[PDB]
Formats: structure tokens, C-alpha cells, sequence
């Protein structure tokens, strides 16, 4: 995936099951990975 | 595409009727087709002819 | 030219029922998507969800347009709901009424004027249960139209149907036989045909004494108006060719709906049989992807080609709402609005997915000249009317309303002071 | 609706003797959404 | 003054109260409560000469004579203020001396 | 068609406004010279 | 009663829910592998893409 | 070979070439229903 924004932690409800996912408008939405637990969903860079 | 449904009369989908089984009219002879004899000859003719 | 010491008022008049004829609806196309782009298969239905929000929108634009023509049926017909029932023929004046009144003979509830309107226009065999509802089997076949069943034209009837357009016509009728304007606004009146004539010929500035000894005259015009329509309506088609046009270009759009049934667009055949069968298809379903593709755009250029007429049909109906409320719930001051010439009244013979309203309108024939003055210069002070320019015969002087010659006696109470006679520039002794 | 009567006459008038004011809302759709679209980053994703 | 546009009954007017994305009217409409059956000619007949009423209706309970505006029934007495000459009896349908 | 002389229908042009007929009957010259001076600022306005 | 304002909500929601539909059809395909930009791009080669 | 590729499409634009035609005569019509709305012509009056 290629991402232009700004990145936060988020504190979703989450599985193993769950790993991986994107939006009903099809954005990044779900994200898990053993560096970092939080998940993440990119919010644009401010854009408009 | 909401669980809340106001009052009117609302337009959702038709229908047609489900068929029963598959009825197939073949013609009830068996023979292989010419399809082996025909490319399988040993004269051919020339293109304008 | 612009004549300073003459003046021209018109004398005489005909009674001229002027038909305009205007589509209030249309015929009520609801199409399944999955009807018209796929017939009766689904796989092409899974096709037409990958787009996934085009026809849900195409099939609620139509089902807005429907809901819309039924919208465009209540604020014409459905003004109010106070319904007074078909009277007995008695005590209207000698205005013949027979052709719009409901018929007792015939089992259905539609006029003369009626059954001429609806036996003219061809509807083409146009409904649901025609094509549809008998055939399971070979019902009918060589129709005058064809192959609706893989189109899918749930054509519905409208929700007031022409017994019951007939019903509210009616009502809206004997509101306009035995009440004013009154009718509509709420709690309903009573009031007889000199009077309530007498209150439409006021609103336009015609005086309401010229109907009392003219009643005959008037009645025995739009009779003869009312046959003339009739004669007309028996002998050539183009009073109707307006609405036989809206039904000629509507179904002309959907035997050319079925025409892009017809065609290929590029593909090799109108059916979709050619990949569905037993190969592997990692690339083969991928062409008939593309060639349903090339089927599927057809839709949505009929229905905004349909949804730009739909907005016209809704610019006439909002018209059409705007006439039933302005010329049979009211009358109209706006030139030529209601017809043209000066409105009168209007009924609402109803037509196949249209109206017809006889827009009875007052227009003016004849015409002569008189001499006229400013203003009479009685004892120092400028005199002046109370409604109307002057006229005259050379000698004597009248005053008279733009539409109708009346003359009025010069007297004492009539003329009031608003200036005096030498600011009044060629003011008459 | 309900039915009413149909009484046709000569010369017959109704003056009114007492008036009811009434009072009630219309509404109208006026203005719409200000909506407007760059067409460059919106379609095919947010890479140029 | 057009018909169910904006009026009912009357039109008298309106107040613009706003709203997100249009306005709201609000009609102070008008409806003739009760009306009761009378007996009116178009004309009345003094000297064999028509008068006719300026603003006015010529209604009678029944022995007399009396003249009140078409909008609000308080009949008043007939007068010569109030009635003008035009014309004289023997054209009016209806008249009475 | 017909033919109304013209400071009479003047006089009677603004009657559906609602103020009576002496604004512009008795002062023909006068908002005739205002109406003059109107056209020349329209013309100055519209051909410039 | 809410029968009072209903056109005027009738606008908010087709203003409202038209932007939505027009956010909600980028999740449609349109004959594509994907309605996403991102399998697009990484799924294939750019003369093939 | 491109018109019979461009027959090959049914009616498209069949229908666009009765829809420009119809664009055309509605000009015309609406040339009609502004301009003439009388077809008879009155003559210009003298400057007096």
C-alpha cells in the first residue's frame, strides 16, 4: 500500500483473526504487526 | 438500508418463476460427425476453385 | 398609428374554449434493472452489482419519477377533499354539460369527451398484464409490441385510475357548477351559475351585467364550442397530437429500448450464451465482461434522455398544478397564462397519461373607433372617473372598461376633483 | 374525502356572518450543499 | 393574489423563519367560518329608473329592503348616498320597486 | 390589436401598482424630462 | 408532529445522502480487479495496469 | 470501415442525431413561442 498522511495511534477492537482490512470507501483501516500493537487507519496529510 | 422504515409504499424487487429441471429435445441418433473425414483428406483444391 | 384624439375598444367577443392540451404524466416506467440488463440470469445480475450503485439510484430516479407522477395526479386532481357527488341534471342555466359529466350508460366511469380521448390514443398493448400476467406460456403472440419480457417495463396503472380521475373530476366539476372559488379553500360553499358566472367574468374586469342578458348567447357559444371540439376530435388528429406525441416519443423510446435490446454494440450476438459454458475461464469470462459492458450504458442514457423529459413533464404538471389552481380552484390574472386570451374558467376532461384542460377563455372579435377626452373641465376643476378610459360618439362622452364597451352616464356622483383645468394639458369644456 | 350536497338556485347569496384565522407552515427546498470537487486527487485514488 | 400559491382563502403574509439549507413560511391564512342563505336582486327600482349599488349588495329579510358591502353581513339602511342611477326598471330582471 | 391614446395609458400603466393616476397624468413634461434623462443614463450605460 | 419541515429535511437527506452515495460507489468495481487504487497498483505492472 | 463499426452501436446515435436535430428545431420553436407571437406585422408609427 502507498499512504499520504498522518499517522496515529489507534485502540480498535482486534483478533489475529482480524489482521487485515480497509474501509466501506476502501481507505486503510486495519492494520496489526508485532513492532507496534496499536492499529491504524490513515488519516490524510491535512489535504484540501 | 436502514433499519428504520417511514410510511409509503416502497418499490423493492419482481420476481419470476424457478424452473424444475433441465429438459433437453437432442436428436436421438448416434453418429460421430464428419468433422473426422473432412479434415482428414488427402486432396485438397486450390484457393480459386 | 398611436392615435392622441382616438381610441379603439373591443365591442364583441367569442366564447372560445381554447383546448390546451398538456402531459401531466407519462407512462409510469418503473424498470427492475436486473429485467432490462439481464432478462431473466443472474450472472449478469452479480455483473451489474460489480457496478453496484448505478441502478439502485436509476430505479429509485425512476420510482421518484413515479412517485413524482403521482405527486403531479395529487396536486392536480386530488385539491381537495371535499367531494360533491354527480348532481342530477337540473337548473344550470342551459349550459350543456352532457360530454363531461360521467356517462350512466356505459359500466366504466368515463365521459364522452373521455371515451373520445381514450380511444385515440394507441397505448401499443402497453401494460403489465398483457405481456406478462397469462403468458407462462404462448399467449398472444405477433403483438404489437414484442419481447417486453426481456425488458421487464413494469408499466403501472396510476394510482387514481380514470374512474377514479373521473371521480375527482367530477367533484372538482360540481365545485365548479355549485361553488366559487370557495371550494378549495377548506369549507366548501354553495352558490348558483349567475352569480358564480358573474364572479368569473368579475375577476378580469369585465363587468357581471352583460352576462344576465346574454346567458343564452354565452351558453348556446360554448355548446356549440364544446361540439365544435367534439367534431374536431372525430375528424382530425391534431388538437390530441400533443399528447400523441408524448405517447409516440414515449413509446417510440421504448421500442427503441428494445431496439438497444436488439443490438450488438460491437459484440457478436444479443444473447449472452457464448462464454457461459463448461471451459476454464482465468481470461475467457473477461470478454463477454466487456461485451455485456458495451449492453449495459444504454439505461442510463434512456433514462436521463427520460429523467431530462421527466423534469419537463414536471415543468408542465407543476404548470398543470399551478392551471387546476389558478383557473378551476381560482382564476388566473396572469396574460396569456390559462390558454390564450382572457381566462374564464377551465374543466379537466381527463386523457391517457395526460390532461385536457378546456380552458374556456374570453377573447375579444370585433373592434371600432371613438373619439375621446382627458378629462372634463366642469366648473374650474379637473373631473376624473372611477374606472376606465373615455370614450365618445363625437359629441357624448363614455367611459369604458378595456375588454367589453359599456357607456356610462356622465352624472354627478361619477366624477370626482383631483386637479384643476390648467394644469391639465387640452382638457375638453 | 366526504359527500356533500349539490343545491343550485336563482338568485341566492351567502354574506358571511363570523371568521376564522388559521394559521400554517409551507416549506421549500431554497439552496443546496456547496459542493465542489478537486478532479485530479479525488479520482484514482490519493497518488497523482 | 394567486391562488394556492402562497394563499388560502385569503393571503395576508408571511414570516422568512430560516432553516439549514432553505426557509420555512408561515401563512396567516383565512376561512369564512358561517354563511347563511339570503334573497338579493341585481337592481333596486325607485322612479322607473334602475339604481345600482356602488360597493354594495341589495339583501332583504324578507319585508324590506336593506344594503351592506359583499365581505361582512351588518346590512345598512338604503340610501341615496349609496345607490346610484343607471339605467331604468324595465331591462332588470328580477327588480323590485 | 387597437390603438389608446397615449398619456391616457400613462395614465392608467402604473393602476396595477396601486398609487392613483395623477403621478405621471399631470406632470407629462416634467417626469417626461425624468424618464428623458433615464433613457440618457441608460444609453450612456449601455453603450459605454 | 415530524410531518411539519418534510421537505426541507427532504433536501437535507438528498443533499446529504448523495454525497454518501457518491462516497459509497468508490467501493464499486466497475469491471476492474478491485475498486481500491492500492491492489492495483501493487497487484500488477504498469503497461498490464 | 469506421461507419460500419459506427452502424454496428444500433441506435446511440441514431438517437443523438434525432436529439441535435431535436435541440435544433426546439431553437426554432422556441424562436416560435418568444418572437413570433403574433405572425402578422404591424407598421413602425411616425415620430410624432
Amino acid at each position: 500500500l502507498t499512504g499520504t498522511g498522518v499517522l496515529t495511534e489507534s485502540n480498535k477492537k482486534f483478533l489475529p483473526f482480524q489482521q487485515f482490512g480497509r474501509d466501506i470507501a476502501d481507505t486503510t483501516d486495519a492494520v496489526r504487526d508485532p513492532q507496534t500493537l496499536e492499529i491504524l487507519d490513515i488519516t490524510p496529510c491535512s489535504f484540501g | 438500508k436502514s433499519f428504520t422504515v417511514e410510511k409509503g409504499i416502497y418499490q423493492t424487487s419482481n420476481f419470476r418463476v424457478q424452473p424444475t429441471e433441465s429438459i433437453v429435445r437432442f436428436p436421438n441418433i448416434t453418429n460421430l460427425c464428419p468433422f473426422g473425414e473432412v479434415f482428414n483428406a488427402t486432396r485438397f483444391a486450390s484457393v480459386y476453385a | 398609428a398611436c392615435s392622441n384624439n382616438s381610441i379603439a375598444i373591443p365591442t364583441n367577443f367569442t366564447i372560445s374554449v381554447t383546448t390546451e392540451i398538456l402531459p401531466v404524466s407519462m407512462t409510469k416506467t418503473s424498470v427492475d434493472c436486473t429485467m432490462y440488463i439481464c432478462g431473466d440470469s443472474t450472472e449478469c445480475s452479480n455483473l451489474l452489482l460489480q457496478y453496484g450503485s448505478f441502478c439502485t439510484q436509476l430505479n429509485r430516479a425512476l420510482t421518484g419519477i413515479a412517485v413524482e407522477q403521482d405527486k403531479n395526479t395529487q396536486e392536480v386532481f386530488a385539491q381537495v377533499k371535499q367531494i360533491y357527488k354527480t348532481p342530477p341534471i337540473k337548473d344550470f342555466g342551459g349550459f350543456n354539460f352532457s360530454q363531461i359529466l360521467p356517462d350512466p350508460s356505459k359500466p366504466s366511469k368515463r365521459s364522452p369527451i373521455e371515451d373520445l380521448l381514450f380511444n385515440k390514443v394507441t397505448l401499443a398493448d402497453a401494460g403489465f398484464i398483457k405481456q406478462y400476467g397469462d403468458c407462462l406460456g404462448d399467449i398472444a403472440a405477433r403483438d404489437l409490441i414484442c419481447a417486453q419480457k426481456f425488458n421487464g417495463l413494469t408499466v403501472l396503472p396510476p394510482l387514481l385510475t380514470d374512474e377514479m380521475i373521473a371521480q375527482y373530476t367530477s367533484a372538482l366539476l360540481a365545485g365548479t357548477i355549485c361553488s366559487g372559488w370557495t371550494f378549495g379553500a377548506g369549507p366548501a360553499l354553495q352558490i348558483p351559475f349567475p352569480m358564480q358566472m358573474a364572479y368569473r367574468f368579475n375577476g378580469i374586469g369585465v363587468t357581471q351585467n352583460v352576462l344576465y342578458e346574454n346567458q343564452k348567447l354565452i351558453a348556446n357559444q360554448f355548446n356549440s364550442a364544446i361540439g365544435k371540439i367534439q367534431d374536431s376530435l372525430s375528424s382530425t388528429p391534431s388538437a390530441l397530437g400533443k399528447l400523441q406525441d408524448v405517447v409516440n416519443q414515449n413509446a417510440q423510446a421504448l421500442n427503441t429500448l428494445v431496439k438497444q435490446l436488439s443490438s450488438n454494440f460491437g459484440a457478436i450476438s444479443s444473447v449472452l450464451n457464448d462464454i457461459l459454458s463448461r471451459l476454464d475461464k482465468p481470461e475467457a469470462e473477461v470478454q463477454i465482461d466487456r461485451l455485456i459492458t458495451g449492453r449495459l450504458q444504454s439505461l442510463q442514457t434512456y433514462v436521463t434522455q427520460q429523467l431530462i423529459r421527466a423534469a419537463e413533464i414536471r415543468a408542465s404538471a407543476n404548470l398543470a398544478a399551478t392551471k387546476m389552481s389558478e383557473c378551476v380552484l381560482g382564476q388566473s390574472k396572469r396574460v396569456d397564462f390559462c390558454g390564450k386570451g382572457y381566462h374564464l374558467m377551465s374543466f379537466p376532461q381527463s386523457a391517457p397519461h395526460g390532461v385536457v384542460f378546456l380552458h374556456v377563455t374570453y377573447v375579444p372579435a370585433q373592434e371600432k373607433n371613438f373619439t375621446t377626452a382627458p378629462a372634463i373641465c366642469h366648473d374650474g376643476k379637473a373631473h376624473f372617473p372611477r374606472e376606465g378610459v373615455f370614450v365618445s360618439n363625437g359629441t357624448h362622452w363614455f367611459v369604458t372598461q378595456r375588454n367589453f364597451y359599456e357607456p356610462q352616464i356622465i352624472t354627478t356622483d361619477n366624477t370626482f376633483v383631483s386637479g384643476n383645468c390648467d394644469v391639465v394639458i387640452g382638457i375638453v369644456n | 374525502g366526504a359527500e356533500n350536497s349539490v343545491a343550485c338556485s336563482n338568485n341566492s347569496i351567502a354574506i358571511p356572518t363570523n371568521f376564522t384565522i388559521s394559521v400554517t407552515t409551507e416549506i421549500l427546498p431554497v439552496s443546496m450543499t456547496k459542493t465542489s470537487v478537486d478532479c485530479t486527487m479525488y479520482i484514482c485514488g490519493d497518488s497523482t
